[PDB]
């Protein structure tokens, strides 16, 4: 039961947004330009951190 | 023109009124949902100018077709537009026209002089089949950020006085990209041309709450837990 | 290290990389109707600013480029590169005429009349301002008053409301009861263009676009053709904007006749429906894992 | 330079004086300044070029 609700958690988490425009990377890749996405790239690699 | 009577009762919602959040497919799951919904166990209206609120759940259980459209508005005058649903044996229209309505407006049957004076200024018209088809018609209306949502069920009941207990999801039918406020409505009757007649539905409100849906296999809800009802129902939605 | 030790150890991962790309796109061929919200020789003022919305065509943006050397272009929610092959549900255009000098004052984020009186953008606008000179149309010798601006208003207005109630302006609790003068005063004055008239003050054809994201199915889009369907194959999948890579397979599912996407307990996609042909598709991710290498002692 | 304080903050003078060209407040809004509290305040004016 701990080990499979503790990789449950893990792979929940990876939804979040951490304070960004979007929680997906192919969406912000898309969208914005090379010199603005590392502003949210950032967040959500430190929180998946 | 005046031949309406309309006597009111209160009676209990039970467990109706459950409808599919959204357009994505989910199967063997329990999902929590945070929308706007009918409350379980709630007073209801019962009917033999309504405000509109944040959402309406109207039901009806007549055979006899005399139930068909409804009117939407703020003022309910020519000078604000006003969402319009006529439907009759063949198609649905919908209008936003700034129509100058009546006191009582009914359909003649056709004339819709006696709804309203004439027709004005207006760009939306939409035509489709139409919505209706011992049986049960719901219907849930709201109107969010623009967007006027419909959605109905029609499911076979038996000899019954109250609405019965049970489940039973409702589907979507419509999306209108309108934006325009709603605060008061209307519902239209189909008198012969002057008998008089009388007609019951039910009317409840819609609240935000929480709620928890269960998905079978083949991805209908078959059960939902409100999770403010009572303290099991809290202890429920904290365990999943 | 030079030497290595006797057992295994881990180094690196693999994955498999996919053979070729799939786009598909509905077989809509109406044009959207951006030709006609321009060039239409007719400008709504500033503060009773025109608001039209565009869905269900096909979105070209040839005709943003030809139709003039724009001023002004400035996007914030996406880069102005990245727009021929996004998808959207519904287009908000705004037209109207601004002086040259207060084109900067239409911004997020930014004050001005224009701003708190007319017309302001929400913190998080998602679209694209665009502005051209118009000194030869709309700028008579003698001068065009048809346009006007606001100047008084009790408070801020609020993002995406359009202002159009006409009264006398009161700047106190001095009855004026209509009239103009003391303590009443009208909130409203015309433009006054000239040709004489040099950069700064001239008028200027202001075009906003708000796009809406995640809302429902995309219906405005799909300037590049479709391809063809394969199966059983690592392959890169754009259905109607949705991007992703793996596996497509056939589908058992009993999909409802609204609902279009799937999803597990863990909340990803693993099912999708064929726009153009009504089929449910199983999508499934494509091989990878470690790499170990077993090695005796180098001696 | 002035200084002001010990007397009943109102700003409804500065509504009524006149339509301010620019208003820009920085360490709070100005819509919430009818209820806050101050110590001293520190006035300065003069005239610059537009
Ligand atoms: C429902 O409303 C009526 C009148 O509004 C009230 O008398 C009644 O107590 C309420 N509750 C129930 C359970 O009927
Ligand atoms: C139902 O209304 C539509 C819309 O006006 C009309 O075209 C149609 O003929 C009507 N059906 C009948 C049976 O009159
Ligand atoms: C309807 O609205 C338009 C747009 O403002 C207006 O010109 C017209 O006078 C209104 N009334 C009618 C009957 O068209
Ligand atoms: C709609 O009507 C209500 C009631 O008259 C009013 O308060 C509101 O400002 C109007 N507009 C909107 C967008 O709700
Ligand atoms: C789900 O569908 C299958 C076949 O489509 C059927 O055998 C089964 O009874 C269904 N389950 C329900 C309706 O709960
Ligand atoms: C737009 O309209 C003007 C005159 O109304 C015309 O000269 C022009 O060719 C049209 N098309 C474009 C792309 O400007």
């Amino acid at each position: 039961n701990h080990n499979a609700q503790a990789l449950n958690t893990l792979v929940k988490q990876l939804s979040s947004k951490f304070g960004a425009i979007s929680s997906v990377l192919n969406d912000i890749l898309s969208r914005l330009d090379p010199p603005e996405a590392e502003v949210q790239i950032d967040r959500l690699i430190t929180g998946r951190l | 023109v005046n031949l309406i009577t309309r006597t009111q009762s209160y009676t209990n919602s039970f467990t109706r009124g459950v409808y599919y959040p959204d357009k994505v497919f989910r199967s063997s799951v329990l999902h929590s949902t945070q929308d706007l919904f009918l409350p379980f166990f709630s007073n209801v209206t019962w009917f033999h100018a309504l405000p509109f609120n944040d959402g309406v759940y109207f039901a009806s259980t007549e055979k006899s077709n005399i139930i068909r459209g409804w009117i939407f508005g703020t003022t309910l005058d020519s000078k604000t537009q006003s969402l319009l649903i006529v439907n009759n044996a063949t198609n649905v229209v919908i209008k936003v026209c700034e129509f100058q309505f009546c006191n009582d407006p009914f359909l003649d049957v056709e004339s819709e002089f006696r709804v309203y004076s004439s027709a004005n200024n207006c760009t939306f018209e939409y035509v489709s089949q139409p919505f209706l088809m011992k049986n049960l018609r719901e219907f849930v209306f709201k109107n969010i950020d623009g967007y006027f949502k419909i959605y109905s069920k029609h499911t076979p009941i038996n000899l019954e006085r109250d609405l019965p207990q049970g489940f039973s999801a409702l589907e979507p039918l419509v999306d209108l990209p309108i934006g325009i406020n709603i605060t008061r409505f209307q519902t239209l009757l189909a008198l012969h041309r002057w008998t008089a007649g009388a007609a019951a539905y039910y009317v409840g409100y819609l609240q935000p709450r929480t709620f928890l849906l269960k998905y079978n296999e083949n991805g209908t809800i078959t059960d939902a837990v409100d999770c403010a009802l009572d303290p099991l129902s809290e202890t429920k939605c904290t365990l999943k | 290290s030079f030497t290595v030790e006797k057992g295994i150890y881990q180094t690196s991962n693999f994955r498999v990389q996919p053979t070729e790309s799939i786009v598909r796109f509905p077989n809509i061929t109406n044009l959207c109707p951006f030709h006609e919200v321009f060039n239409a020789t007719t400008f709504a003022s500033v503060y009773a600013w025109n608001r039209k919305r565009i869905s269900n065509c096909v979105a070209d943006y040839s005709v943003i480029y030809n139709f003039a050397p724009f001023f002004a272009f400035k996007c914030y929610g996406v880069s102005p590169t990245k727009l021929n092959d996004l998808c959207f549900t519904n287009v908000y255009a705004d037209s109207f005429v601004i002086r040259g000098n207060e084109v900067s004052q239409i911004a997020p984020g930014q004050t001005g009349n224009i701003a708190d009186y007319n017309y302001k953008l929400p913190d998080d606008f998602t679209g694209c301002v665009i502005a051209w000179n118009s000194n030869k149309l709309d700028s008579k010798p003698s001068g065009n008053y048809n346009y006007l601006y606001r100047l008084f208003r009790k408070s801020k207005l609020k993002p995406f409301e359009r202002d159009i109630s006409t009264e006398i302006y009161q700047a106190g609790n001095k009855p004026c009861n209509g009239v103009a003068g003391p303590n009443c005063y009208s909130p409203l004055q015309s433009y006054g263009f000239r040709p004489t008239y040099g950069v700064g003050h001239q008028p200027y054809r202001v075009v906003v676009l708000s796009f809406e994201l995640l809302h429902a199915p995309a219906t405005v889009c799909g300037p590049k053709k479709s391809t063809n369907l394969v199966k059983n194959k690592c392959v890169n999948f754009n259905f109607n904007g949705l991007t992703g890579t793996g596996v497509l397979t056939e589908s058992n599912k009993k999909f409802l006749p609204f609902q279009q996407f799937g999803r597990d307990i863990a909340d990803t996609t693993d099912a999708v429906r064929d726009p153009q042909t009504l089929e449910i598709l199983d999508i499934t991710p494509c091989s990878f894992g470690g790499v170990s290498v077993i090695t005796p002692g180098t001696n």
